């Protein structure tokens, strides 16, 4: 019944203004307050502000100057606008319906949250280097080989092995940001005799600029 | 008590206590004023003021408060808080301390025919011209003048309260079995008189 | 239609006299105080009560009541019942009969520019210790202590009224058109602090 | 500019001043009572009545009047009329010809923690047994028995703020000197109510007469 | 959730309690009101004004079946304290007062018990009229009285009665003024020889 | 505002076990504590408010307790649905959230599959010389990685990440990289990755010399 849906841009340039729209269903904004929370990457969530049922607003003292909250009761929408964006604003933003007991309020329902990343880096194609062991230290039927994807921006990037032939034996470690660009690794388990003979190839796709690459095993 | 609540709600639906119960625009309201003296509290010659505790006996007809008891479970009379019905603004004109009104707005009794009876208690301090001559064998003739403060003689007609048998017993009522006898003053005569206007007002003295 | 009704509705349709006229909770409301003594009613040494009649001129800025005469047909003053506006709740702290407040709830005057003025008349009976040592040639240092009954110094702040010449009236004001001399007690000084 | 109005509206939307301000009805309301004596107005020996100007500070936590300051821009205290909230019905048992309870309903100070401080002024005309033996050099011991009239000790507990009355603002009287002051809490059982002892705080003052005037004019 | 708030909502909002109607099933029935007087202090007897000033606690008690509740359904609440303005009152005043102060001085909370009994013990300072027999002064004794009656109601509407008290499971009427040794202060001039009560 | 801490930061328990997460504040929270369950990619769901009031529709296996500055959330019997992150938060004075307790299903200990890869020829052509070390399918997540070049330890340019528990075997996977320039890479020949894990008293080591 009660549902809230955040929407907004996934990537925003620094010093630009972020705008988020929380669409509401199952209740009327005239009778339930809607708060805005954010969870910075690597930190716990923090309260940003509230749009009251009576139409007023309240903001976090640390963000009072940077924040504005408004609502449209005809469309059942709550709008958040934030200026002077910085890298530290990267995180997941939630809109919550607030329950009350007298004057005490707590977050009763959450939205699914929108990821907002603040970075100036332009979209960049990935480099796909193969990974091969530097010494034949093993010859078992299960040896791990992989591919390194570097330099792409923004997320996400997808990696498969021989397209549909990747099988379940595939690992895709989370990407890490260095120097303002992403780096990711992927690995697959294959027989020691198969990868030097079969054209085991990692296929990498980056929807940021519809980029596609395929890198085979080299040693 | 469902029938009493229903009848009360019927009577006061659309009622306005600020409007006098004149049916036609020229109709006057006749108010019978009787007085029961409960205690002659004191007489002060220095202030020329007589303090008395009285029960008024104001009786009038309010056509808006009439009902047929047979339709309302035989309720032939009702006790209603005085603030909710129209009251004649009968006040003591010759008071000496500015207290015109009664001491306590007790409930009025409304008969099914629309007759409203009200017996509020009052503490009154009237001005009384003291006969200084024959002290201490002197006798004093104090007066209490009751009249509607606002309504003219063409709107509220005052009348002296009749006796229980309908006799023109134009006297201050004193229940000798319960009257608090004053220790210094003896009441000899206690008549009442309706005084006609010389926009003028009638008075009951 | 009367322009005063438009002005009243514009000012008071969304006005709360409970909250102070401050945009932030940490702001102080500056009050201009001007006690005008009409007469010294009496000094009862036996009861140690000084009875005086005063007019309590209280001026302050209430941004919620701000208006310009150009928008309302040239109205420069609006009379409003005092129960409708926020008041600093100034009371005589050193009274003795328990009447802290003023005797008459006179209308406040809302001038253009947001200035609110209140000039109620009040009869005050206050504690004045009597030094009978040099009677009958004695002089008495009676005192009147005015303070907000509700708000502390960080919520409501007092300042003295400023005369037309710019001098602060750091004393009890006396108006020649209103002051009536007492026949028993003359008044020598009346400084305010 | 409107958060205090919003807070006052939220607190009292469905507040009841009849029920006690506790989370559970089996709990006891803890009221802290401090008598501040501003002036000893009169000591009428012939009528045996002592008239005193007092401020009756009462402090208690109202469970339902809490709020979170961050919801209202950091507002940590508000002033509200005392007629709107539940109050302890402190009655002066030994009233002679004054009022039994407080009649000057000043505003109470409410804090975000729910702590209410109420400091109503009163002119107590209490009864005192005037001892005439050592007159005019007599010392009088006059007391003020203040206690909740209808709430018993198992329902509303009153505790003294300090072992002694607050004389910090006491205007020195010209006829009587307060040689001693002390407040004692008592629980007593009345014949009306045999199963519930009722609590009271008896403040007492040992006041010594200044005899100089009577020495000159009488002795 | 506080059980007192739920109980009060049930009694007054759900039941539609009307404080203006007497607690009777039929209009012809009278409400039995029991009165007692606890004298806390005889403030003074002024012979010059012929006025007795007394500090009293007036024990009103009557049954109001509209205010019954099951304690076990409301968290074992056996007693509830309400403003006297909320409930119907018998409107009993001092008839023989000397100054127009007919009603009680302090409108304390009414105590309502789960079995429907409504109990009220307001304190009052009364200045009643007491004529003074100066014959044997200063060795005189004074027969003062306080007369309590309803003015809004009559014997057809309300039946006054004395408070009944029980000892050894036997009830008897309290035909005297109650003196509580914890609350009673000995007056310095007047010793109470008798203190009867009569309906 | 009242600072809040949670314990344990990471907790492992098997299906059906009773678990008691603890939440401790720096000041008296006065029972104004709430617990909510957040899952990866899902909207957070409130479990408990006022420290014991169960949210409507929440399974009765969730219960809350606590007072003063210490509070606990108890799951009487851990179900597979209940593997998630649990946050306590306080709403009596400001709004503060705990760091969060991540709850994982208990798994048998397994040694990591460790492998090492030098920078490929293509990377060296572009000037990149990042070495990579992988540790697939290990449990628990407690693991440490060290890079040694010519025997001397290296820390500059090292970055690493760990995957979540696999949906089939609950084992973790970790990758680590050592970014180097072509000049810095060619300045050394021996490279080794040392993996420390609880399943062995000595680290597992992998190494290579020069290009493959
Ligand atoms: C002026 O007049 C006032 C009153 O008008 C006088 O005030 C009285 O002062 C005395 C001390 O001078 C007070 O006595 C003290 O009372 C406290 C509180 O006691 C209460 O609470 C106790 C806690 O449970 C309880 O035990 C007490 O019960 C007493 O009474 C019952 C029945 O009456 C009896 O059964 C008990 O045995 C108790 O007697 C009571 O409810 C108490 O804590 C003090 O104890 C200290 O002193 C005693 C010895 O004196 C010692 O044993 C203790 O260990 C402790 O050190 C003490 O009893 C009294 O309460 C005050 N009364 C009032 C009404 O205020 C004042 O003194 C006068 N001053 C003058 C003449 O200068
Ligand atoms: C008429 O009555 C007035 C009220 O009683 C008198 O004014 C007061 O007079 C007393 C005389 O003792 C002054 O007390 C002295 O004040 C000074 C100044 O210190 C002040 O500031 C410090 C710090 O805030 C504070 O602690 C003091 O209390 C003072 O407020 C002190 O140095 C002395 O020790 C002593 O306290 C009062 O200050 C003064 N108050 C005011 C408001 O004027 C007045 O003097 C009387 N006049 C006549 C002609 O009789
Ligand atoms: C109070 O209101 C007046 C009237 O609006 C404000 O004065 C100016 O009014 C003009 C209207 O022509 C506006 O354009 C200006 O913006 C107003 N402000 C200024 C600073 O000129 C006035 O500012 C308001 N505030 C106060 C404190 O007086
Ligand atoms: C009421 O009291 C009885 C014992 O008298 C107890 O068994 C019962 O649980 C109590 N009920 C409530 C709701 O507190
Ligand atoms: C229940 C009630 O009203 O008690 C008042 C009498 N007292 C306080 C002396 C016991």
């Amino acid at each position: 019944e009660v549902q809230l849906q955040e929407s907004g841009p996934g990537l925003v340039q620094p010093s630009e203004t972020l705008s988020l729209t929380c669409t509401v269903s199952g209740f009327s904004l005239t009778s339930y307050s809607v708060s805005w929370l954010r969870q910075p990457s690597g930190k716990g969530p923090e309260w940003m502000g509230r749009m009251w049922d009576d139409g007023g607003t309240v903001y976090n003292s640390g963000l009072k100057s940077r924040l504005s909250i408004s609502r449209d009761t005809s469309k059942n929408q709550v709008f958040l606008k934030m200026n002077s964006l910085q890298t530290d604003d990267t995180g997941t933003y939630y809109c919550t319906r607030d329950e009350r007991i007298r004057a005490i309020n707590w977050f009763a329902y959450w939205g699914q949250g929108t990821l907002v990343t603040v970075s100036s880096a332009e979209t960049t194609a990935p480099s796909v280097y193969p990974l091969a062991p530097g010494t034949a230290l093993k010859s078992n039927s299960m040896v791990t080989l992989g591919c390194l994807v570097k330099g792409y921006f923004p997320e996400p990037v997808t990696v498969t092995w021989n397209s549909g032939a990747l099988s379940s034996g595939v690992h895709t470690f989370p990407a890490v940001l260095q120097s303002g660009l992403y780096t990711l690794t992927s690995s697959v388990t294959v027989p020691s005799s198969t990868w030097p003979s079969q054209t085991v190839t990692c296929n990498v796709a980056h929807p940021g600029q519809q980029h596609q690459r395929w890198t085979r095993k080299l040693c | 008590s469902e029938a009493e609540g229903r009848l009360r709600e019927k009577l006061f639906s659309g009622y306005d206590s600020s409007v006098r119960p004149a049916r036609e625009v020229g109709d006057r309201v006749r108010v019978s004023v009787g007085l029961i003296l409960a205690q002659l509290i004191s007489l002060n010659e220095k202030d020329e003021e007589m303090s008395t505790k009285v029960y008024l006996d104001l009786e009038w007809t309010d056509y808006r408060l009439s009902w047929d008891p047979a339709e309302h479970d035989g309720i032939d009379s009702l006790r209603i808080t005085a603030e909710s019905v129209w009251l004649p603004d009968v006040v003591l004109l010759n008071n000496n301390d500015g207290n015109f009104d009664v001491a306590l707005d007790i409930s009025v009794v409304v008969s099914s025919d629309g007759s409203v009876r009200w017996q509020p208690p009052g503490i009154y301090r009237s001005s009384c011209s003291i006969q200084v001559t024959y002290f201490p064998f002197d006798w004093q003739n104090c007066t209490m003048v009751f009249s509607s403060y606002s309504y003219d003689s063409s709107e509220v007609s005052l009348q002296t309260g009749l006796g229980p048998d309908g006799q023109g017993h134009q006297e201050i009522h004193i229940h000798e079995g319960t009257f608090i006898e004053n220790g210094q003053w003896e009441i000899i005569h206690k008549p009442s008189r309706l005084i006609q206007p010389p926009g003028q007002r009638q008075e009951v003295i | 239609k009367n322009e005063e009704l438009r002005l009243y509705h514009h000012l008071f349709n969304n006005y709360d006299p409970g909250s102070r006229p401050v945009r932030e909770p940490e702001d102080t409301v500056t009050i201009s105080l001007k006690v005008t003594l009409t007469n010294l009613i009496s000094l009862n040494e036996k009861e140690e009560t000084l009875t005086t009649s005063v007019w309590i001129g209280i001026d302050w800025q209430d941004y919620r009541l701000n208006y310009s005469k150009d928008d309302f047909g040239g109205i420069e003053t609006l009379r409003v019942p005092s129960e409708l506006v926020w008041l600093p709740e100034i009371v005589l702290e050193n009274n003795i009969d328990g009447q802290f407040g003023v005797a008459y709830d006179a209308n406040v005057l809302v001038y253009e520019g947001g200035s609110v003025t209140w000039l109620p008349p009040a009869i005050y009976r206050s504690v004045c210790a009597v030094e009978v040592t040099y009677f009958p040639f004695d002089w008495q240092n009676c005192s009147l202590i005015f303070r907000s009954q509700t708000y502390n110094a960080e919520e409501v702040e007092f300042t003295f009224a400023v005369d037309n010449d710019g001098k602060t009236i750091n004393k009890i004001d006396i108006d020649t058109e209103a002051y009536t001399e007492n026949g028993e007690w003359a008044i020598d000084f009346c400084p305010g602090v | 500019s409107e958060h205090e109005t919003r807070l006052v509206a939220k607190l009292f939307k469905d507040y009841s001043s009849v029920v006690r301000p506790v989370e559970d009805h089996r709990q006891v309301v803890e009221v802290t009572v401090g008598l501040q004596l501003i002036q000893l107005i009169n000591v009428d020996e012939v009528n045996q009545i002592v008239t005193t100007n007092v401020r009756l500070k009462q402090q208690w936590v109202d469970y339902n009047l809490k709020w979170n300051p961050d919801d209202y821009g950091g507002v940590k205290k508000i002033h509200i009329p005392s007629e709107k909230i539940w109050r302890p019905d402190l009655v002066l048992y030994n009233n002679a010809d004054g009022d039994f309870a407080i009649v000057k309903f000043t505003k109470v100070l409410l804090q975000y923690t729910g702590h209410i401080t109420w400091t109503p002024p009163a002119i107590f005309k209490s009864y005192c047994e005037i001892i005439v033996t050592h007159f005019p050099f007599d010392e009088q011991n006059c007391s003020m028995k203040l206690g909740t009239w209808t709430y018993d000790g198992s329902v509303v507990a009153i505790n003294p703020e300090s072992d002694q009355p607050d004389l910090s603002n006491f205007m020195e009287s010209g006829e009587w000197v307060i040689k001693e002051s002390r407040g004692w809490k008592h629980s007593v059982t009345y014949s009306c109510c045999p199963d519930t002892p009722y609590l009271d705080i008896t403040y007492h003052f040992v006041m010594q007469r200044l005899p100089l005037y009577f020495i000159v004019n009488v002795i | 959730l506080n059980e007192e708030e739920r109980l009060i909502r049930h009694l007054f909002q759900e039941k539609g309690y009307n404080k203006e109607l007497r607690p009777v099933a039929h209009k012809e029935e009278s409400v039995d009101v029991a009165l007692a007087l606890t004298l806390s202090n005889l403030i003074s007897l002024k012979e010059v004004e012929e006025t007795l000033t007394t500090n009293v606690w007036i024990e009103h008690g009557w049954t109001d079946n509209r205010l019954k509740w099951n304690a076990e359904e409301f968290g074992n609440i056996s007693v509830l304290r309400l403003p006297p303005d909320m409930v119907w009152l018998p409107e009993i005043v001092l008839e023989n007062n000397n100054d127009g102060s007919f009603q009680i001085s302090y409108s304390c909370n009414v105590l309502v018990y789960h079995y429907g009994f409504v109990y009220w013990l307001p304190p009052a300072i009364f200045r009643s009229s007491c004529p003074i027999s100066v014959t044997y002064f200063p060795f005189d004794w004074q027969n003062c009285s306080l007369k309590f009656s309803s003015l809004k109601y009559t014997a057809k509407e309300i039946t006054l009665s004395l408070k009944q008290d029980a000892k050894e499971n036997r009830t008897y009427p309290v035909e005297w003024i109650i003196i509580d040794p914890e609350g009673f202060t000995e007056n310095g001039e007047w010793e109470i020889v008798h203190r009867p009560a009569r309906v | 505002d009242i600072v809040i801490t949670q314990s344990p930061s990471l907790l492992s328990a098997s299906v059906g076990d009773r678990v008691t997460l603890t939440c401790k504040g720096s000041q008296n929270i006065d029972n104004y504590l709430a617990w909510y369950q957040q899952k990866l990619g899902e909207a957070p769901k409130l479990l408990i408010y006022k420290t014991n009031s169960l949210q409507t529709g929440i399974p009765s296996r969730f219960s809350g307790s606590g007072s003063g500055t210490d509070y606990t959330l108890t799951i009487s019997s851990l179900h597979s649905e209940d593997l998630a992150t649990y946050y306590c938060y306080q709403y009596i004075n400001g709004y503060t959230f705990g760091t969060g307790t991540k709850l994982e299903l208990k798994r048998a200990d397994a040694a990591p599959t460790v492998s090492i890869f030098p920078p490929s020829t293509e990377q060296l052509a572009t000037g990149g010389a990042s070495v990579v070390c992988l540790m697939n399918n290990f449990y628990p997540r407690d693991i440490s990685v060290k890079w040694k070049i010519d025997g001397t330890e290296r820390r500059d340019g090292v970055l690493d990440s760990v995957t979540d528990q696999d949906s089939k075997d609950s084992t973790y996977s970790m990758s680590s990289t050592l970014s180097l320039t072509k000049a810095d890479y060619e300045s050394h020949n021996l490279y080794t990755c040392e993996v420390v894990h609880k399943t062995s008293s000595s680290p597992v080591v992998k190494s290579f010399n020069r290009n493959e």
